RNA sequence: AGGACCGAACCGACUAAUGUUGAAAAAUUAGCGGAUGACUUGUGGCUGGGGGUGAAAGGCCAAUCAAACCGGGAGAUAGCU
RNA sequence: ACACAGGUGGUCAGGUAGAGAAUACCAAGGCGCUUGAGAGAACUCGGGUGAAGGAACUAGGCAAAAUGGUGCCGUAACUUC
RNA sequence: AAUUCCUUGUCGGGUAAGUUCCGACCUGCACGAAUGGCGUAAUGAUGGCCAGGCUGUCUCCACCCGAGACUCAGUGAAAU
RNA sequence: CGAUGUCGGCUCAUCACAUCCUGGGGCUGAAGUAGGUCCCAAGGGUAUGGCUGUUCGCCAUUUAAAGUGGUACGCGAGCUGGGUUUAGAACGUCGUGAGACAGUUCGGUCCCUAUCUGCCGUGGGCGCUGGAGAACUGAGGGGGGCUGCUCCUAGUACGAGAGGACCGGAGUGGACGCAUCACUGGUGUUCGGGUUGUCAUGCCAAUGGCACUGCCCGGUAGCUAAAUGCGGAAGAGAUAAGUGCUGAAAGCAUCUAAGCACGAAACUUGCCCCGAGAUGAGUUCUCCCUGACCCUUUAAGGGUCCUGAAGGAACGUUGAAGACGACGACGUUGAUAGGCCGGGUGUGUAAGCGCAGCGAUGCGUUGAGCUAACCGGUACUAAUGAACCGUGAGGCUUAACCU
């Protein structure tokens, strides 16, 4: 089905009757609100488009405002489309709380990773470390070759090689859902969600059984 | 040459 | 590594299409006194935003 | 990498920082105004607003430690007898920064910070 | 951490005792023996302490048959059941890892009795 | 955390004193043998009587390790050393017949019940 | 007592990294050897080019050495480029 | 060749600790080395700490790490004693 | 063997495993007696081998403090 | 030959398939377990050590396996320089000798700041036909694709025995990958404490400097792996070798010529990520501009006054964003940062005073005192009223609706 979009305040225990720890990261899942629905007339597809947050009146511009106008405003954070699959929603603001997840199992979470800006091979890529001794001059981290000779002539495409990393996309999957909790907006899935504590969250029920 | 080199 | 050939005149300028400069325009003036200044600096005088502080 | 990190560097190292912005709480507490980079000047409130806050009790220890930092028995006493009273009423913010930019040697930014009552 | 934090002390432990790095504290943990439910308990000195809510643990050193255990208990967690202190430790210092390099008669610490 | 090399004590009889990991066996490239992983073993040190002699190669079970171990709820078991029970090369099954310090549950598996049975404890 | 011992000054130059359009046409840093002796040092003297000097490496004889440098024969000769 | 991390003989020599002209902190005295200001990436240089393991590294323990003082007790083969 | 090509000779030792090492054999390709033979205490920034300690040398790299690298201002090279 | 650095290792790779493992088959001197051999298959995976300079090889011990080759025997403007190793030296050997030797032994400078191509990242410009803010579509591209073991099926099929299945389930691992700091820990020179030498703050007491953070014990946030979550799939399409159904040419037989069904980690998808410079520049929602006037060679013509929007940018305070650009939060109608209040955390009972004691010191007040990057709060300071850029209804043709 959809998913909702939410915010890692994050990570803490649940422990359980027989003695477990249950890791969790905790999802802070306010009422999405539709801004808008999307259909094979209005050409392409079915998707629905929600806001969630709450915006400071002098920070939302004109069109952004008129675009929350249509259907019940209260502007948020920002929008965000969920492909549909012969489930319907109605616009008027229809308000999607956590209830959604109450019988799902599954879960699969997605944010932007945490910004590491550089790294270099060895950190991004888990290149191997010259030799930190044993003669080696100014090569320790280095990337060492990285083509052939003559015959190829050039450097291959996709070469792993030193630059930006994290601060990125990338998705979890899987990730078993342990608490549901509405008039608390609250959702508790089992450990360690991508991206920083406060940043944006989106989840959705897992693709894989 | 030396001539080091060787040879 | 040294180049193989001398890089034209026309190349050089290329390089250099984003070493020009940017003027200012946020130049602002004093409630006060007249003075222009820098947006969130001080003025000549010693004004910022009508009050004198600074006697210098 | 720096994430959450704090504490500006100054292209010092931790002894030399230490020293320096202890000169400078003093420069400050003294002539309640003194020029520097605006960086430096940013930093020295998070050493200054301290001590000020810390003589709003007058006690054998607050000047003990008042004096542990700064190291000068001057200050120790301007603090306490003026600024510590002079301020006692003060939620926090006794200084404010003020830039006139751009210093002529090295184009350095430049920026006056003064105690927040100075009137004088 | 304010929507933590809720989430959190609704699940801590109340009955615990005090206790102090020094003290030489029991805990008596659940164990699922093979068959019986049944309670064990490990003595030892307190060598180190937690301190942060929920997530508090500490270190207890036991010294067993030659050799030390040691064993960290998460203290809320529910297989822990009981705790009580049973000698009151004199060490002024947080963390007693130093009594890892000692050995029996070289390793006791003094009664507090205050 | 066992690995190549390490010498490990010995929790039995058996004969052996100091011994060492010469191979940490079950998979390829495996790094660390733990826990109660099994790991194969050259003799460094057996006492003069004995059922095992310096030089053999062998078999054993890590049953102390100083990283200890975690299992659930999140609590630690630290051992101060590192120590092991010779098994049979063929059999698995320990060549010795007395277990000297504690062992963990973790050890529960059907060959290692004789261990636990011996044993003083946890 | 000692071409005796440990170890600064002083004299050396075994290892490494740095440096290699250097800070330096051989050094810097950390370690290293000798350190009352065939020791080390200031000043001044003598040895000259198939000659000097050489605890000997073809070492050194002014950043030059299997024959120094400067001027000369001199526009040597070059079946080669 | 430079306002060059090099080379340059003699003279004087305070306090606290110390065997000391070692070394650390000071006095008298002399300096902060003639680009600075911010940033707090990769990498490079120079340092500090590291779970468990402990030479598995490698041509080689290269480099690091370790040892490190004084008194007393005590000290093997071998030996030109 | 600073001499052995064949050669990782063969036997013994050390190692889980040893083309090196230690001890032997003698078939010395091609030792040998002042272009000295065989020994040798002590000495050696000498060559080879081993062990205890030690450890970021390695498994496998993490974090940190400083000097560059990056940005602004001034000055302003090089080989090709 | 006015110079194409030559062995091995290291780091990083990349293709082929004559396939080492995993997958699918035919035949088998295939009972079963398990082999052999040929066919198809290149998706992924494909050992640590001893010795030696080695590659290799032998050996130890693993593993599902430890594949064969190409790539200047890939990889010196990436490292190493052990092995070839010129200036030293010695042995054996040859030589009268200087010397010489795929005989051997000890020792021995490894430059280059990247213009271009390439490659990893990241911005600026213009375009995309009025301008602008979002959300999208997904041509296309990249990533990923490994596997063990135990239990059940079942001690069943099979086998005289010994032994021991296909197929199908269920757990739990190894190596690899992404993410994250809740736990466990590392670091933590910005927190606290202990302590040596010495100098200073007049002295006691209390503190500061310097000695690697002087040495050291702890340690907050952050960053992190050894820490703990997750992943490889299932499914679908079309196939390889292969097996078939039906079936003539050829009254029969025949998988094939018509026609139909199976069929593998390869192929196209499914999963994750990028992606309209996709100049073939796409779609959807929303916002903004509705003044005058002149000149000529009179046309996507030039200009004057008024006007200056939506928005953008600049500036400022700034961030778990970051080399710089960039990206995100905030600017008084305000929690953006600092400070401040309260809490927490760390350290572990401050100073002052009292008591005991000859004193070192102990105890009381006191779990005190101090406490970074944390948490919850708080307008005390600093984020100014403005200026700047951007305009003023948006080409021709044809068609379809309406006028
Ligand atoms: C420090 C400063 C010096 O650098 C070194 O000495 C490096 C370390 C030499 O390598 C050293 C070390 C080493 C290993 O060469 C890499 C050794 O083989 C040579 C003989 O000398 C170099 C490179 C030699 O070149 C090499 O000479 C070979 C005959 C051919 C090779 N070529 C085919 C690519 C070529 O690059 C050679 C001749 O010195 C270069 C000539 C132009 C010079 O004389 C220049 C002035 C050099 O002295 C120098 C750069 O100033």
């Amino acid at each position: 089905m959809i998913g909702l979009v939410g915010k890692k305040v994050g990570m803490t225990r649940i422990f359980t009757e027989d003695g477990v720890s249950i890791p969790v990261t905790v999802i802070e899942v306010e009422a999405n609100r539709v801004t808008q629905v999307k259909d094979l007339a209005n050409d392409g597809y079915r998707a629905i488009q929600v806001t969630t947050g709450a915006k400071k009146a002098n920070r939302v511009t004109k069109p952004e405002a008129g675009h929350f106008a249509k259907a019940g405003v209260e502007a948020g954070r920002g929008l965000w489309e969920f492909r549909l699959a012969e489930g319907e929603e109605f616009t008027v603001g229809q308000s999607i709380s956590v209830e959604l997840f109450a019988d799902v199992k599954k879960v699969d979470v997605t944010g932007t990773s945490k910004g590491k800006g550089f790294a270099g091979t060895v950190k991004r890529w888990n290149f191997r470390t010259q030799d930190a001794t044993h003669g080696n001059s100014l090569s320790h981290r280095v990337p060492g070759s990285i083509g052939q000779n003559q015959t190829p002539g050039k450097v291959f495409k996709g070469k792993k090689m030193a630059g930006q990393m994290g601060n990125e996309r990338v998705t979890v999957q899987s990730l078993d859902v342990v608490r549901v909790d509405a008039e608390r907006n609250l959702l508790l899935v089992k450990g360690a969600v991508p991206g920083a504590t406060g940043s944006d969250l989106i989840v959705k029920p897992a693709v894989k059984a | 040459i030396f001539s080091i080199f060787v040879i | 590594a040294v180049q193989q050939n001398k890089p034209t005149r026309s190349k050089r300028g290329m390089r250099r299409s984003h070493d020009a400069l940017t003027a200012v325009t946020s130049l602002s003036v004093d409630k006060t006194s007249g003075e222009k200044h820098l947006r969130h600096h001080i003025t000549a005088d010693g004004y910022y935003r009508g009050r004198k502080v600074i006697a210098k | 990498m720096r994430h959450r990190k704090s504490g500006r560097q100054l292209n010092r190292n931790s002894s030399h920082r230490q020293a320096m912005f202890r000169n400078m709480a003093g420069s400050l507490v003294r002539h309640e105004i003194i020029k520097t980079t605006l960086p430096k000047a940013k930093e020295l409130r998070r050493v200054v607003e301290p001590l000020i806050t810390l003589a709003k009790t007058d006690s054998v220890a607050n000047r003990r430690l008042a004096f542990a930092r700064t190291r000068d028995n001057e200050i120790v006493a301007k603090l306490f007898n003026e600024l510590g009273p002079r301020f006692a009423s003060r939620a926090g913010g006794y200084t404010r920064i003020l830039k006139c930019g751009f210093r002529a040697g090295d184009n350095a930014p430049m920026a006056y910070i003064e105690l927040v009552d100075r009137s004088e | 951490s304010n929507i933590i934090k809720q989430l959190e002390q609704e699940q801590m432990k109340q009955d615990v005792p005090s206790f102090r790095p020094g003290d030489t504290v029991e805990v008596k943990v659940w164990v699922v023996e093979g068959s019986k439910k049944r309670l064990q308990a490990f003595e030892g000195v307190v060598i180190a302490i937690r301190n942060r809510g929920l997530h508090s643990a500490f270190t207890v050193r036991k010294i067993s048959n030659g050799e030390g255990v040691e064993r960290v208990f998460q203290t809320h967690s529910p297989v822990v059941d009981s705790i009580s202190v049973k000698r009151r430790g004199a060490v002024r210092k947080a963390k007693l890892y130093y009594l890892r390099e000692r050995t029996g008669k070289a390793a006791r610490i003094k009664e507090r009795l205050n | 955390m066992i690995q190549e090399q390490t010498m490990l004590n010995v929790a039995d009889n058996s004969g052996a004193r100091r011994v060492m990991c010469i191979k940490v066996l079950g998979g390829s490239h495996r790094r660390y043998a733990g826990v109660g992983d099994i790991i194969k073993i050259t003799i460094k040190e057996a006492i003069p009587r004995g059922k095992v002699k310096k030089g053999d190669v062998l078999k054993a079970v890590v049953v102390r390790t100083k990283k200890g171990v975690r299992r659930p709820d999140g609590s630690v078991i630290r051992f101060d050393g590192n120590a092991c029970v010779l098994l049979n090369n063929n059999s698995e099954q320990p060549i010795g017949t007395r277990i000297f310090g504690p062992v963990t549950r973790e050890l529960r598996s059907e060959k290692f019940m004789k261990i636990i049975s011996l044993a003083p404890e946890v």
